[PDB]
């Protein structure tokens, strides 16, 4: 009753090589937490050092669990992820359920410590290696690798599958309309109890995966709360030349993306060459197609739907005084969800807030985090998206110095 | 000696086997050279014989170099080396003197053979066969292999650089507040211990060293007062650049203007106030290395200014932990920028310049940003924090802009500080259309076949103007039609475009561009006392703005 079990074997996909990763600079306080963190992560035998003989790298960053109550190290397996990951979600993926988004109340649970008890395949621990940098490039750095299944990654979930189906099968039987969904480091539960009791039943839950490894886990969403009516056209906004033209624009665009929009009506009234400050000699029949329109913006874009075998990509525009619009789509405004979040400070804060909401609901709904656009410098995100960082994964983001008027229409 | 450190254990790359090179012949002067050499080192050690059972070579030879009129010997491991696995690193990163804390007493020592002096791995030996030759390849040549790591072989700045590591951490565990720090072959020791017992410290080092098989052939603890590396001179307590004459001549080559510049470059780090935009100039569509650039006026100041600056030599301060930095930027030249970082008020720790490019069109609070950001980056690298910033920007003007610009921001906590030229909005354009002001549908049209474009507007007031163009893109007839509006219309004004193109550029509030198009609307821009801009669809037959497209399009297309 005491040392370890058997270990799958793992192929890093069609000659590929592993992740080289640049290390990102980090602060003092950061390396000391993480220097922290990896000693004992040695000690109990989760990690190794390793030689020069190993050529591969990942960052590692640490951010704090809630806010000053602790640190905890985050990997950056978005690399090596891409290397193992065209291969699995297909050998050994797991099936995301529809009815997860109509549930009234899906908690999100992190499971991430129980995979630190399998065992990695001794001939894939040289691809998990990364380093915790020095200040100032004094000191050559500490280098480690995993010796059991690492939480960054998206093997981890894949091979602990098993372990997970026997541990979940008793509670699952017990309430076969509970939906729970596995996306790394987090179970996703599902249900349409009463708030109250829904979180007995989290509860409940709890103590099923603390008998396997779970050192006591973890939110809380409620997915049919989950809102799209955006594109807004204003209300005292059939007075001027401007506001009719700003609309029609509005419109004009709108009728890309959605099956209906008629804005003819519109065009006129504009009629002549006016200055952009006279109220309108119409306002009938347009007010009519405007009603129309307006209603169609309500509901889904019809022609667009998810296709599992492309990326969702994200875009965000910074509205200002604390607001930021989204886009969920897989093709240039093909909308699958659109969306808001506001704060009513920083600027940065709230992008980072933003993105992870947004990758949990395109998880809940998806099974995929997005490829996000993010309005920002490059090197700004860089230096401080960790930050304010929570999560436990980390989406693909590219940096969007553009946006069009597209900021106006939404 | 060879250290009796665990060997590193490395593998050739995936299904390759080792390297099987055909010796050439050497001429009987290097191989007697090649010989007596091999000689010493398998008494050493370091090589050692072997049978033609090993499969395996790699040629060797042997020349003058580094005035060796002794002989040095060499190996070619091309081959060998595109067949060893990639190791870890080689090394990608190295201090900046402004992050080393001040110290009473450092000194260099000099590993002795450093390469020679580490084992290599035992199963990879064999591959590192070589084969000295006969007098005319008429004989079987002399087989070794080496025991040690070679000098130009793939892994061994790697494998060094690890197991002097290694080795050295026992003595950083038992001597937890002396600094070591580990480049190429030296070590560089400081510590705050009186001078004295810092000497006796060293000979514990240079003892712990020996019992690892590395000597420090200088005895005495033996270094020089001033420690010069990587282009600087560092001492216990303050640092520098090292040179920097910069010639006196009437003709400068491409070449010249070039290594002066790198140069500049290079003392700026440290010497508050160097520019070199002027030189930089002189250095556009380089016209061949040998020849030689006409100093401009300009340049001529710029290189005297600098001669200024370079008078007396400055001294970068060291890193007290305890004490916050502080970032000063100042504007300096046009999209050019200075700072200086500094703790205690005007000893810089460093000091940097920033001449940003990020777009063709910019304004001065994004530039002062991205050097804000350059500087933050660079501090966490350096000190491992961030600094508190001196703006030459009013808070008011910081917030204005970037509350209403559409990309996300954020800086470090930061003072405005009044060292002009102070960083401002030349213009601000306005939220709403303008009561009372001429409204000028402005519309472009190109061919795009034979360039040919007519720019013109139409007003609300009735007045119109089509003028003709010549090389010009859809993308030009926009912003010249827009140009054209501002010329004609007075101080306050709206436009209409449907450039989603010229649209993006202009609320962008730029300064400065490179286009002349450009350049051109921002002097209208600032001379105006109201603009507003807006944006309507083309060809949608909209009021306004189908008008002038009837009779743009008539001599566009
Ligand atoms: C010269 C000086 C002044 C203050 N502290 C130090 S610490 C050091 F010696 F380890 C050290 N020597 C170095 C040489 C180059 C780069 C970093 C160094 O650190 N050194
Ligand atoms: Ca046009």
């Amino acid at each position: 009753p005491i040392s370890p079990i058997e270990t799958v074997p793992v192929k890093l996909k069609p000659g590929m090589d592993g992740p080289k990763v640049k290390q990102w600079p980090l602060t003092e306080e950061k390396i000391k937490a993480l220097v922290e963190i990896c000693t004992e992560m040695e000690k109990e035998g989760k990690i190794s050092k390793i030689g020069p003989e190993n050529p591969y790298n990942t960052p590692v960053f640490a951010i704090k669990k809630k806010d000053s109550t602790k640190w905890r190290k985050l990997v950056d397996f978005r690399e090596l992820n891409k290397r193992t990951q065209d291969f699995w979600e297909v050998q050994l993926g797991i099936p995301h359920p529809a009815g997860l988004k109509k549930k009234k109340s899906v908690t999100v649970l992190d499971v991430g410590d129980a995979y630190f008890s399998v065992p990695l395949d001794e001939d894939f621990r040289k691809y998990t290696a990364f380093t915790i940098p020095s200040i100032n490039n004094e000191t050559p750095g500490i280098r480690y690798q995993y010796n059991v299944l690492p939480q960054g990654w998206k093997g981890s979930p894949a091979i602990f599958q098993s372990s997970m189906t026997k541990i979940l099968e008793p509670f699952k039987k017990q309430n076969p309309d509970i939906v729970i969904y596995q996306y790394m480091d987090d179970l996703y539960v599902g249900s349409d109890l009463e708030i109250g009791q829904h979180r007995t039943k989290i509860e409940e839950l709890r103590q099923h995966l603390l008998r396997w490894g779970l050192t006591t886990p973890d939110y809380e969403l409620h997915p049919d709360k989950w809102t799209v009516q955006p594109i807004v056209l204003p209300e005292k906004d059939s007075w001027t030349v401007n506001d009719i033209q700003k609309l029609v624009g509005k419109l004009n665009w709108a009728s890309q993306i959605y099956p209906g929009i008629k804005v003819r009506q519109l065009s006129k009234l504009l009629r002549g060459t006016k200055a952009l400050t006279e109220v309108i000699p119409l306002t009938e029949e347009a007010e009519l197609e405007l009603a129309e329109n307006r209603e169609i913006l309500k509901e889904p874009v019809h022609g667009v739907y998810y296709d599992p075998s492309k990326d969702l990509i994200a875009e965000i525009q910074k509205q200002g005084q604390g607001q930021w619009t989204y886009q969920i789509y897989q093709e240039p405004f093909k909308n699958l969800k659109t969306g808001k979040y506001a704060r009513m400070t920083n600027d940065v804060k709230q992008l980072t807030e933003a993105v992870q909401k947004i990758t949990t609901e395109s998880i809940v709904i998806w099974g995929k985090t997005p490829k996000f656009k993010l309005p920002i410098q490059k090197e700004t995100w860089e230096t401080w998206w960790t930050e304010y960082w929570q999560a436990t994964w980390i989406p693909e983001w590219e940096f969007v110095n553009t946006p069009p008027l597209v900021k106006l229409w939404y | 000696p060879i250290s009796p450190i665990e060997t590193v254990p490395v593998k050739l790359k995936p299904g390759m086997d080792g390297p099987k090179v055909k010796q050439w012949p050497l001429t009987e002067e290097k191989i007697k050279a090649l010989v007596e050499i091999c000689t010493e080192m398998e008494k050493e050690g370091k090589i050692s014989k072997i049978g033609p059972e090993n499969p395996y070579s790699t040629p060797v030879f042997a020349i003058k170099k580094k005035d060796s009129t002794k002989w040095r010997k060499l190996v070619d491991f091309r081959e060998l080396n595109k067949r060893t696995q990639d190791f870890w690193e080689v090394q990608l990163g190295i201090p900046h003197p402004a992050g080393l804390k001040k110290k009473k007493s450092v000194t260099v020592l000099d590993v002795g053979d450093a390469y020679f002096s580490v084992p290599l791995d035992e199963d990879f030996r064999k591959y590192t066969a070589f084969t000295i030759p006969s007098i005319n390849n008429e004989t079987p040549g002399i087989r070794y292999q080496y025991n040690v790591l070679p000098q130009g072989w793939k892994g061994s700045p790697a494998i060094f650089q690890s197991s002097m590591t290694k080795i050295l951490e026992p003595f950083k565990k038992q001597n937890p507040d002396i600094v070591i720090y580990q480049y190429m072959d030296d070590l560089y020791v400081g510590s705050d211990l009186e001078i004295g017992q810092h000497r006796t410290k060293i000979e514990e080092l240079r003892q712990h060293l020996l019992r690892w098989g590395l000597t420090t052939p200088d005895k005495k603890h033996q270094k020089e007062p001033p420690c010069l590396w990587m282009g600087y001179e560092l001492h216990p307590d303050k640092w520098t650049v090292q040179p920097i004459v910069l010639p006196e001549k009437d003709s400068w080559t491409v070449n010249d203007i070039q290594k002066l510049v790198g140069k500049l470059n290079w003392a700026s780090q440290i010497y508050p106030g160097i520019k070199v935009r002027q030189l930089c100039k002189l250095l556009r569509g380089t016209k061949a290395l040998t020849e030689v650039i006409p100093l401009t006026e300009e340049a001529e100041l710029e290189l005297a200014e600098n001669r200024e600056i370079l008078k007396e030599p400055v001294h970068g301060v060291y890193y007290d932990p305890s004490k916050d930095l502080i970032a000063e930027i100042q504007k300096q030249g046009q999209g050019q920028w200075t700072y200086q970082i500094y703790q205690e008020p005007f000893k810089n720790l460093k000091t940097g310049k920033y001449a940003r490019m990020r777009g063709a069109h910019t304004n001065d609070v994004k530039q002062l940003t991205e050097a804000v950001q350059k500087i933050t980056t660079e501090s966490i690298v350096i000190w491992g924090k961030t600094p508190k910033f001196k703006l030459p920007i009013q808070k008011e003007t910081w917030e204005t802009w970037w509350t209403e610009y559409w990309q996300a921001t954020w800086i470090p906590e930061w003072e405005f500080v009044n060292t002009p030229p102070l960083v401002k909005l030349w213009y601000q354009l306005e939220k709403e259309p303008i009561v009372g002001a001429e409204t000028f549908y402005v519309d472009g049209a190109a061919n795009r076949e034979t360039k040919l474009g007519k720019a013109g507007y139409v007003t609300n007031k009735g007045r119109q103007k089509v003028v003709p163009l010549t090389n010009t893109t859809n993308q030009k007839t926009q912003l010249q039609a827009i140009y054209l509006a501002l010329q004609d219309s007075g101080l306050e004004v709206n436009i209409v475009t449907d450039s989603q193109y010229a649209l993006g550029i202009i609320q962008a509030q730029p300064d400065k561009s490179e286009s002349e198009l450009v350049n051109q609307i921002i002097e209208q821009l600032i001379k105006k006392e109201k603009v507003y801009l807006a944006w309507v669809p083309a060809h949608k037959g909209i009021g306004g703005n189908e008008q002038v497209d009837k009779l743009v399009s008539a001599g566009i297309r």
